[PDB]
RNA sequence: GGGCACCACCAGGAGUGGAGCCUGCGGGAAACUCACCAGGUCCAGACACAAUAUUUGUGGGUGGUGGUGCAUGUGAUGCCCUUGUUCUGGCGCGCGCUACACUGAC
């Protein structure tokens, strides 16, 4: 089947890659603001320069559509902007595993401000006004992966959910920031490991661990 | 030290 | 005397070990004895330092800050008390001072 | 929200000020045995509290009545259950904290039987203690350290000038060497 | 049942930093510019065991040889105690003579 | 009933490469990976599968295999994973033309693809990289083959799509004691699972469904940090 | 059908190739075409109370000589973004030998 926001009921794994550093340029047309493709041009524009990455938000997407659970079917992926743009992220798409490629996607997804299928019976990419309750459904938990918590087995705490409460799990995609920017929306804060992780790597054992607890 | 966060820069 | 592996608590273990642990929790006495005059036989093996988790909660800078470095890793062995002893209020106010 | 041993110290000597008018308590160093309170005392409401009221009861304490000193007992009394409710019962020694002062107010009881307001605070006292779990420590647990890392590497000129300098000198030098041997063979 | 004791690490002399567990002739190699005879010979000078630790060899004993190493001298001590344009110009003449001898060949 | 330990430092595990050959630990390979030089004339290059492809086709290979981005991608989860912290596996690569890479596991890899290139093809003409401080080789290329570098108490396996599934879990928990794993995995784009069947023992699979080699090496890690309690 | 071979099989052993010396054998960080890059100079110069003949002693205003679609120039428009004047410079191949192995050194 196909999920999307229009079904609010059974158990599900909803994700958020919480601002996610992704801006474009205009030179003359349009370039991504890729760090390592042009630091000068981030020096004159102010914004610093280790903060727009969108090599791991690349890097987080592929987790995510390559996890076996994508295959089942039973997450999807929400994108919470820096400056207030909200993108869902379908389950049943190849983004390309090309960085040239997903970074024109990138900025031609910020100029049409919606993809959809040449298929054209559902859509791909959609571009929607935060915030997030909008779509995030009833049963919802919010939780933060962070490291400062104390950590708990996934085993356990999946199972320990019931079953229609649906999972929202909240990642800060960036490389440095102070990881008070999620409580107006979660629920509460959870540790995973002793070290510090990436996201990619948190988030593929978030649902490695829901795999094993659903039994893919 | 260095935990997800890149590299040094010339 | 500091602390405890069999009551800190695992993640990676059973609902057996959780029960086990739930019960010798509630279970547990402190075995020390204070007016014994016998040292090998106060039990003080036995017991935890809640005076220092105080200490821990002193209200003082310098006493804190002397204190969470009994919390803190174990790193060094020297302190030389001979530096530590000349101290009281007045030298204390001293050093702070410079309805 | 802070601790003071200097006032459970104080609480520890002037209750037994109050008491002594010693053996059960030698650990204790007190000042004047004598000023204590004998079994005369009436404990209605009616009677003076702390009232606030500074000078009038500083600079004039001296000529003691029973009542003034009951005044500053319920004083304490006040000041004690007052910050047990703030601090002490929160603090983790709580246990051996509060062991000496049930002690001390215990005796009162023994002594007289009749106040209340000690009365409820030795209650409120074992409701505390039999609440609380009083587990042993915990403090040394680290999280594991991870491995140092490191970071990769890739990408004086008169000295190289000298060195290119002197390549081409010794690669000049042989390919002369091999024309002269060539015309003249 | 008691008994009591009579040790300091890495110590700082003379700029740099030394050792404090292995013995003094190690220690005053370790110590920058001096041998090992010298280490021997001013040691059995200022009469301190051989076999001790850096550890060992407490303050007193520490500023003597601190003393000694800083005037030798004055204790009996020997001296053995103490520690393009050519290029250019020959390049340029060889090439352009043997140039010059090419072309007259 | 049991004192603790001395000393409670927390210290550094012990780190690892290859010229230990006893402690029980965990190894990846990297079959078939692309990583080819080239000499565009004046300058080196690593082979690219989108922006140059009339260039490899002048050169008559398959731009459908020659493509690094995986094994970028691939290495990037695995030195970043958890056991890495905990010091517990180390790589080798064993590219498609023949060389063999040991990658120790204190390096970070370079976020960028670019930079990753520019050290890839360094390294592919050099054979050594030092580290910022220049005392230890981080990178070593080495010699054929790679069970004539492996520790000598090792369970060999592929994984393939076809082969019947198993939960890691239950296979490290079915594994001896001193019983090192080495997993190979098939980094390729496009090709036959053919690469070891000489070299290892017996091909697994992790799901019915097909992964990448990424989250193929994702799912062997945490089916290994929840086999080790780590 | 038979015989042979370290230009073959098989088992191993040792070399060349990293670094230095060398007889010898061949022979495009930044900028669609009066831009960028890099350097430095002009300025980032309301007022309110007291007082000298515009400035001082004491309180304080700050985003648009803004971009901007769109419908008939009409919109106390929605978003975005602000946080310019001035001169200068941009060899390949190749054999030998020596280093680097508590496979120790004195």
């Amino acid at each position: 089947p196909v999920l999307t926001s229009k079904d609010k009921i059974t158990k599900r794994m909803i994700v958020v890659l919480a601002m996610a550093s992704l801006e474009t340029h205009k030179i003359d047309k349009y370039v991504l603001l890729n760090c390592d493709d042009h630091q000068g041009l981030l020096k004159k524009m102010g914004r610093d320069i280790s903060e727009a990455r969108p090599d791991i938000t690349h890097q987080c997407l592929l987790t995510l559509l390559d996890s076996p659970i994508n295959k089942a079917g039973k997450l999807q992926v929400y994108i919470q902007t820096s400056r207030g743009i909200l993108i869902e992220v379908n389950p049943t798409v190849r983004i390309p595993r090309t960085f040239k490629r997903f970074s024109g996607l990138m900025v031609q997804l910020l100029h049409k401000l919606s993809i959809r299928s040449v298929n054209s019976e559902e859509k791909l990419l959609k571009v929607i006004k935060n915030p997030i309750t909008d779509h995030l459904p009833t049963k919802c938990r919010k939780v933060t992966l962070s490291f400062d918590a104390p950590v708990i087995r996934v085993q356990d705490y999946i199972e320990k959910l019931d079953d229609d409460e649906s999972i929202c799990v909240f990642v800060g995609a960036m490389a440095r920031g102070k990881d008070n920017f999620a409580d107006e929306y979660v629920d509460e804060k959870v540790g995973l490991s002793n070290y510090p992780l990436s996201a990619s790597v948190a988030c593929s054992k978030f649902c490695h661990g829901a795999e094993d607890a659903w039994n893919i | 030290t260095d935990r997800f966060k890149g590299d040094d820069d010339i | 005397m500091l602390h405890n592996p069999a009551f800190i608590s695992n993640p990676f273990q059973t609902p057996d070990q959780v029960a086990n642990l739930k019960t010798l929790k509630e279970n547990y006495v402190d075995p020390f004895d204070v007016h014994e005059s016998d040292p090998e036989l106060t039990h003080a093996l036995d017991s935890s330092l809640w005076e220092l988790a105080s200490l821990m909660e002193h209200y003082h800078p310098n006493v804190a800050t002397l204190a969470k470095i009994f919390a803190q890793p174990f790193k060094k062995l020297s302190y030389n008390m001979e530096d530590f002893l000349d101290w009281n209020y007045d030298s204390l106010l001293n050093a702070e001072s410079s309805d | 929200k802070r601790y003071i041993p200097e006032v459970v110290y104080f609480f520890q000597k002037i209750l037994l000020t109050f008491i002594v008018e010693p053996l059960d308590f030698e650990n204790i160093r007190l000042d004047s045995y004598e000023l204590g309170l004998p079994l005369d005392v009436d404990f209605t409401k009616k009677r003076s509290t702390i009232i606030p009221l500074h000078t009038l009861s500083t600079m004039d304490t001296e000529a003691h009545p029973v009542d003034q000193c009951v005044s500053v007992l319920l004083n304490v009394m006040e000041s004690l259950d007052a910050t047990i409710s703030t601090v002490w019962k929160s603090l983790p020694a709580f246990n051996e904290i509060i062991l000496p002062i049930q002690q001390l107010l215990s005796a009162y009881t023994s002594k007289y039987s009749d106040f209340e307001k000690p009365r409820n605070i030795l209650n409120k006292v074992e409701k505390l203690t039999k609440f609380t779990e009083h587990i042993p420590l915990a403090l040394q647990n680290h999280k594991p350290v991870s491995i140092p890392t490191h970071a990769p590497k890739y990408e004086d000129r008169t000295r190289s000038e000298i060195n290119k300098m002197k390549a081409q000198l010794k690669k000049e030098r042989k390919f002369t060497m091999k024309e002269i041997r060539k015309d003249a063979k | 049942s008691l008994v009591v004791q009579e040790f300091q690490h890495i110590l700082r002399l003379l700029n740099t930093n030394v050792d404090g567990n292995i013995k003094i002739v190690y220690a005053l190699t370790t110590i920058k510019g001096v041998g090992r005879r010298y280490s021997n010979l001013v040691c059995k000078k200022a009469d301190v065991d051989l076999h001790k630790r850096a550890g060992e060899l407490t303050q007193e004993e520490l500023e003597r040889i601190v003393q000694i190493m800083q005037n030798p001298t004055h204790y009996k001590i020997p001296a053995w105690f103490l520690n393009h344009t050519l290029a250019n110009n020959v390049e340029s003449k060889l090439r352009d003579d043997l140039e010059r001898l090419k072309k007259i060949r």
